[PDB]
């Protein structure tokens, strides 16, 4: 028996290598690895928590553009609705 | 490109073809016109490839191992076979056969006589090839000869690739058990391409496909060309092709 | 040929030495059989046979990949004349242009070489050593492919003190007599500086102009073409297309060695 | 065994880079037009330097400009700064 | 960089030199560099035309030039505000080579992605030696591939054949694919006249490959391992 | 994505270029026993074989064995790697 | 004109992409045009591309993005794995056919979707393919259990009579190292590239 | 007549060393293709018929890695001007006594 972090499962339907098999490919996969980038202005959910929770930590802190990688257009005018919603009760 | 090479008294050669063994028409067929088209399917199938650079003979060498890409091989062989066949038919560049290679040939064959070898030679021919082929005399890493048929185009270099019988027909029991003892000495070689070491070159080829005898000699009298093409060959050339 | 082959007995078989031999024979005689290889390159083939200034082609240059400039991010404006167009992120450097520059470079090599002066092939990169020796050769010329220590024009008597030199015919017969020590320590000036990565070794071609010496160069599209007297327009990163001109120079400084050598006959 | 410092120049200058050295010898007059004595300091205190400022020239338009510098005594400064200027001589139109 | 003027001017300063009398003896180079002068005209020169698509670079079209109503019905009266700016740096600005087999070639390897797979040696031959008639696809010197078919469909279009690009195309694709299958075919009869004449091949490619994943999975079992002796530790 | 590229730099370097070798196997096996030890008691012998290989590792001395150029590199190809504009 | 010839030339005949040469998702087809060399090119570093080579790279064939890059390097990695599967594939000589009621389309504004198969297989399923032991009716190729197998360069769905425990069970999850055979059924794929292979167990 | 250089390595590092160099790598390419199946000169001792002062350790040991593949060129197959060119590169008991015992 073994984990499941050393051991690359191929999919189905796909080609492989000789190196896919190897520890060296997992690594590299762990190494590389939405509604609002979709395009439709964030300020429309202000009366949906349910999704503008998804951009917010834990806690409740709104996330980074860094972080949530958006349009910085988009990214302002998504913390803009998530600042009304916690202005009104609903979130 | 591949492309056939100028032989020697060329527009000699066109207008008559070969004094005894092949007739003008006869000789084009095997030559001016089989020859071009083998080299045109070589260049097709390896045009764009690493092996559009290399000889045909190094190519059959790179190619032999390899299952696929057999065509290739094919026809590298074809081309390479022929051409030494037309040198060993060539009438010049009268010669008599070395007397080393006389020498050569009775350490081999028991003490025998050279027209006794011919003849055994023929036989061989008649009887192991059927339909197209190569009919060779040998020499291998051990100093003696020995006659060695092919099928279509096996080369006499590579023993793996002699294609030296039929298992569409039914086969013996001593040829299965030396199929076998060639398959588990070319699992022993233990190299990535899988390919042994062979150091077989051919003495005397002489080409059994119908492109040569057919239209001079008809569908019989196979034996009879083989015989006719021994009795008049290049023997310069196959002196040349003889010393270490 | 083949002193101490030590031949094995006739009842037994070849010996390895033996066996090599035969191969060998073989190979010369009968492997190259079955066709002959027209229209194909051998990477060789532009060292040791490289074609007259005349004869070269655009489309020859094509082959050679001498095109293929820079890039686009990496783009010397100073060079904008030379280029053609872009295409695959890449500049590329009209080669009607590179012709004609090449021409007046290699008539420049021949002259030299005719006139007898010292010929000097500057290669820093990887794989060009051996051509460039070659080219060497081929005029009785000079090349390096180890590194320039800077200051060897400008601090020659430092760098360049401690090395033999010679005395020379019309012909190129050493004639060995003696060189007095103040006629040793003399610096010998190249005639000719020609350079196959002039964006590496700036210093020599700038020691060049100080110095006072006519320099050739493969520009590229992000080298400075100013900075030498007679550039070329062209591919310096690829090898071949490198050796290609080289060959090509090292050709025309050949034949008028041919000439000079045919001139002091007569 | 053992005007001359113009005559070692100008063999030194033939050596260096093939200059003619009668000509260096005769045909160029040299000029001092600024004679530092110029500092740094150094851990070791004020290390003082003598620096010149030569322009040589054949009067016939070429003409050079040299500096030179020693921190022992201006003369060898000077023989410096005539060395740099035959080095760079130029025709003046 | 600076355009430098002691690169190209080198034997002036040398004639000088000689001139005054600091050079006894001419150098060899002195007489071939007077007879092949250096260029020394460092400039940016423009360009009028695309040479790949033949577009013009220089020339504005006019308010008269276009007479008749626009997209959306207006008629142009006077000139934009693109007209009115000075494009002086497309005219030296080199030029982006467009060409329509560059689009051809795109589709066809999105049609066709195990092509891809297909080795391409791209150190060209001498490309002034070929001479390759389209009315066919099978060049002697020239491999079977998309390029190949790409030049039969412009082939095509340039005879008025097929008048239409893509029926053209279409063509080109049938063609090939015909000759693919032979090719097909040829190597596996290839394979079974070999087998039946008892050639031995001592390495399949799926032999190889397999053997080639055992020394990886080895190379893995042992380091594997060892992470799950360091884990559990 | 952000791209983000640097101004022209003196020296590209890592300060401390970590050459993340295995852990020691005397050490893992001390972990293991301590483990074992935390279970079972204070010295039972489902632990007999484990500490004798441990004394064995730790025998010579406490631990069994005893560079990465990495900024030999990025200071090698620091010149090429920039997008850094011409002279 | 110089146009032309270069519209014309190898270079230009690559086609253009910047897909990424490192993709840890799903690859079902090649990404990249594999581009081999002569062994003699090699040798002095050149591949047909704007620059040399790096010398480190002894393999002769390789993939690439850039001609050459900002960072003045040539992006590219090389391998040429791609070319293999297909071989592998050929050799196994299993023929893709659509198991949906469908023309095969080599037969007979643009459509980017992939014709057919991609060409990793021009072969038709009508033959049979004969040898010394006689007519060959089950396809035998070596492949690895994973956990689906691994078999010749693709992975494909697997069946049996009966769960092997006596293989299986000695070692769960290092089934990878024992290469067991199989008897591959059909060949069919999808509309994204996939080819769906389907094997069967022998013991 | 013309003064000149003698070597055509002169204007690079070490010319001497390269020269020495390219002799042995002309006869490696002339017999590159001769079958293949110690006691070399050292740094200090090449130094002094090389490079001298400018000779360096990497220099050294290519030096000695194109002199060690030529002299492994099989001894049967050899040539005499390959020998000519490595030429220049080469280069009490106790016992018992009278009365059977050993003094230490
Ligand atoms: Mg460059
Ligand atoms: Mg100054
Ligand atoms: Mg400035």
């Amino acid at each position: 028996k073994i984990d499941q972090s050393l051991s690359k499962k191929l999919p189905k339907g796909t080609i492989y290598d000789p190196f896919d098999f190897s520890m060296g490919r997992i690594h590299l996969d762990r190494k590389y690895q939405d509604i609002m980038k979709s395009g439709a202005n964030p300020l429309e959910f202000y009366a949906r928590p349910r999704i503008l929770s998804r951009y917010v930590t834990s806690t409740g802190r709104i996330q980074h553009r860094d972080i949530t990688g958006l349009s910085a257009k988009n990214q302002r005018r998504l913390s803009k609705a998530i600042r009304r919603c916690q202005a009104i009760g609903l979130m | 490109i591949h492309v056939v090479p100028k032989l020697p008294n060329s527009k000699a050669l066109l207008q008559n073809g070969v004094p005894n063994i092949l007739s003008s028409s006869g000789f084009k067929t095997v030559w001016f016109d089989y020859q071009r088209y083998l080299c045109d399917k070589l260049t097709l199938a390896t045009a764009g490839q690493s092996l559009e650079s290399y000889y045909p003979f190094h190519i059959l060498l790179k190619t032999a191992g390899n299952p696929l890409q057999s065509n290739i091989f094919n026809l590298a062989s074809s081309i390479h076979n022929n051409h030494l066949f037309v040198e060993n038919i060539l009438p010049s560049a009268k010669t008599e056969p070395s007397r080393l290679f006389l020498s050569k040939i009775k350490d081999s064959f028991n003490g025998s006589d050279w027209e006794v070898v011919k003849e055994e030679m023929i036989y061989r021919a008649e009887n192991e090839v059927l339909g197209q082929g190569w009919l060779f005399l040998v020499e291998n890493n051990e100093k003696k000869l020995f006659i060695l048929t092919s099928n279509n185009n096996g080369t006499p270099y590579y023993f793996p690739r002699n294609q030296s019988f039929d298992l569409n027909s039914a086969i013996s029991i001593d040829e299965f058990a030396t199929l076998k003892q060639m398959k588990e000495l070319i699992g022993k070689s233990t190299k990535l391409n899988g390919k042994v070491q062979d150091w077989t070159m051919p003495i005397i080829c002489v080409n059994l496909w119908d492109h040569a005898y057919l239209h001079d000699y008809g569908v019989g009298n196979r034996s009879k060309y083989v015989k006719n093409v021994l009795d008049n060959l290049n023997w310069s050339v196959v002196n040349n092709r003889i010393f270490s | 040929p083949y002193p101490n082959l030590i031949p094995s007995a006739n009842d037994k078989p070849y010996s390895s030495q033996e066996l090599f031999l035969r191969q060998l024979n073989h190979s010369m005689r009968t492997a190259k059989l079955g066709a002959t290889i027209s229209k194909v390159y051998y990477p060789h083939k532009d060292i040791f046979y490289p074609p007259l200034p005349e004869n070269i082609t655009v489309e020859s240059l094509m082959s050679a990949g001498v095109h293929l400039g820079q890039s686009t991010s990496l783009w010397r404006s100073s060079t904008q004349s030379y280029i053609y167009g872009e295409y695959k992120g890449i500049h590329i450097i009209d080669l009607n242009q590179t012709l004609s520059y090449l021409k007046r470079a290699a008539k420049v090599v021949e002259g030299v070489s005719e006139s007898g002066g010292i010929i000097l092939f500057l290669g820093t990169r990887q794989g060009q050593k051996r051509g460039l020796e070659e080219a060497a050769k081929k005029t009785h010329g000079y090349y390096v492919s180890t590194r320039w220590i800077p200051g060897t024009l400008t601090n020659s008597t430092e760098i360049s003190g401690i090395w033999e030199k010679q005395e020379i015919d019309s012909n190129d017969n050493p004639t060995e007599r003696a060189l007095s020590p103040n006629e040793t320590s003399k610096q010998v000036k190249p005639d000719l500086l020609v350079v196959l990565n002039p964006t590496e070794n700036r210093n020599a071609l700038l020691e060049a102009i100080k110095s006072r010496v006519p320099t050739i160069a493969i520009i590229d599209t992000d080298s400075e073409p100013s900075l030498v007297t007679y550039p070329i327009p062209g591919n310096d990163d690829s090898l071949r297309s490198v050796n290609f001109l080289l060959g090509v120079l090292a050709r025309a400084g050949q034949r008028g060695l041919q000439n000079r050598l045919a001139r002091n006959n007569e | 065994l053992p005007k001359s410092k113009s005559a070692d120049v100008a063999a030194g200058l033939h050596k260096q880079t093939g200059v003619d050295p009668d000509y260096i010898t005769r045909k160029l007059t040299m000029k001092p037009l600024v004679m530092k004595r110029v500092s740094n300091q150094t851990g070791k205190g004020k290390i003082a330097s003598f620096y010149a400022l030569v322009v040589v020239g054949d009067k016939n338009g070429m003409v050079g400009l040299g500096e030179g510098k020693s921190r022992e005594e201006m003369s060898k400064a000077i023989f410096k700064a005539h060395w740099d200027a035959v080095r760079n001589l130029k025709e003046i139109p | 960089m600076k355009i430098q003027t002691n690169a190209v001017n080198v034997l002036q300063r040398t004639s000088a030199y000689l001139k005054s009398g600091l050079l006894k003896e001419t150098p060899a180079w002195y007489n071939v560099v007077a007879s092949i002068p250096p260029s020394t005209k460092f400039t940016r020169e423009p360009r009028f035309k695309n040479p790949s698509n033949g577009h013009i670079i220089g020339k504005l079209v006019d308010v008269t030039e276009q007479p008749h109503a626009n997209n959306k019905g207006l008629y142009k009266t006077r000139p934009n505000s693109s007209d009115k700016r000075v494009g002086v740096k497309r005219l030296y600005r080199p030029p982006k080579l467009t060409y329509v087999e560059d689009r051809l070639r795109s589709l066809f390897y999105k049609q066709h992605p195990w092509e891809l797979s297909r080795p391409k040696i791209l150190v060209e031959n001498e490309i002034g030696d070929e001479n390759y008639d389209w009315s066919h696809m099978l060049q002697i010197g020239r491999p079977l591939d998309g390029e190949s078919v790409i030049q039969r469909t412009m082939y095509l279009i340039k005879t008025k054949q097929y008048g239409d690009m893509v029926e053209a195309y279409d063509h080109a694709r049938y063609e090939f694919y015909a000759l693919r299958m032979q090719e097909e075919t040829e190597q596996q009869v290839a394979l079974e006249e070999a087998e039946m004449f008892g050639s031995l091949f001592g390495v399949s490619a799926i032999e190889h490959g397999i053997q080639k994943e055992q020394e990886v999975l080895d190379v893995w079992e042992k380091k594997v391992v060892e992470e799950t002796e360091l884990m559990a530790a | 994505p952000p791209v983000y590229r640097l101004p022209p730099l003196p020296r590209l370097k890592v300060k401390k270029p970590i050459i993340r070798q295995e852990a020691n196997k005397c050490l893992v096996l001390m972990s293991n026993l301590l483990q074992c030890w935390s279970s079972y008691g204070h010295m039972s012998p489902k632990c007999a074989g484990l500490v004798t290989e441990l004394k064995s590792c730790t025998s010579e001395s406490a631990l069994g064995k005893r560079k990465s150029n990495i900024n030999y590199h990025a200071a090698r190809l620091y010149d090429r790697i920039n997008g850094k504009p011409h002279d | 004109t110089l146009a032309e010839l270069l519209g014309r030339s190898r270079i230009a005949q690559v086609a253009n992409n910047h897909k990424p040469l490192t993709y840890t998702g799903k690859k079902f087809h090649p990404t990249h045009q594999i581009i081999e060399t002569k062994p003699s090119t090699l040798y002095r570093q050149e591949w047909g591309l704007k620059s040399a080579i790096p010398s480190k790279i002894k393999s002769r064939y390789l993939v690439y993005n850039d001609l050459d890059t900002l960072e003045r390097i040539t992006t590219f990695e090389p391998r040429g794995g791609t070319q293999w599967n297909r071989l592998r594939f050929q050799e196994m000589g299993v023929p893709i056919v659509s198991n949906i009621g469908r023309q095969n389309p080599f037969f007979k504004k643009f459509n980017t979707e992939i014709i057919g198969t991609g060409g990793l297989s021009y072969s038709l399923p009508g033959k049979l393919k004969n040898s010394p032991n006689g007519v060959i009716q089950r396809t035998v190729v070596p492949g690895r259990i994973l956990n689906l197998a691994a078999i010749g360069g693709f992975v494909a769905d697997v069946v049996f009579f009966q769960s092997p425990p006596s293989s299986f069970n000695s070692m769960g999850d290092f089934i990878r190292m024992k290469t067991f055979l199989f008897e591959i059924l059909e060949a069919s794929m999808e509309k994204n590239g996939s080819v769906s292979m389907h094997a069967r167990l022998l013991e | 007549r013309r003064i000149v250089p003698k070597l055509a390595t002169f204007y690079s590092a070490n010319p001497n060393h390269e020269d020495r160099i390219n002799r042995l790598e002309r006869l490696l390419r002339k017999y590159i293709k001769l079958p293949s199946q110690a006691p070399w000169i050292s740094f200090d001792e090449y130094a002094l018929i090389g490079g001298g002062t400018k000779l360096k350790p990497t220099q050294y040991t290519q030096l000695l890695y194109m002199l060690n593949k030529l002299h492994n060129i099989d001894p049967q197959l050899t040539n005499d001007e390959i020998t000519s060119e490595l030429s220049q590169y080469y280069k009490k008991i106790k016992t018992l006594d009278e009365f059977g015992r050993s003094i230490a």
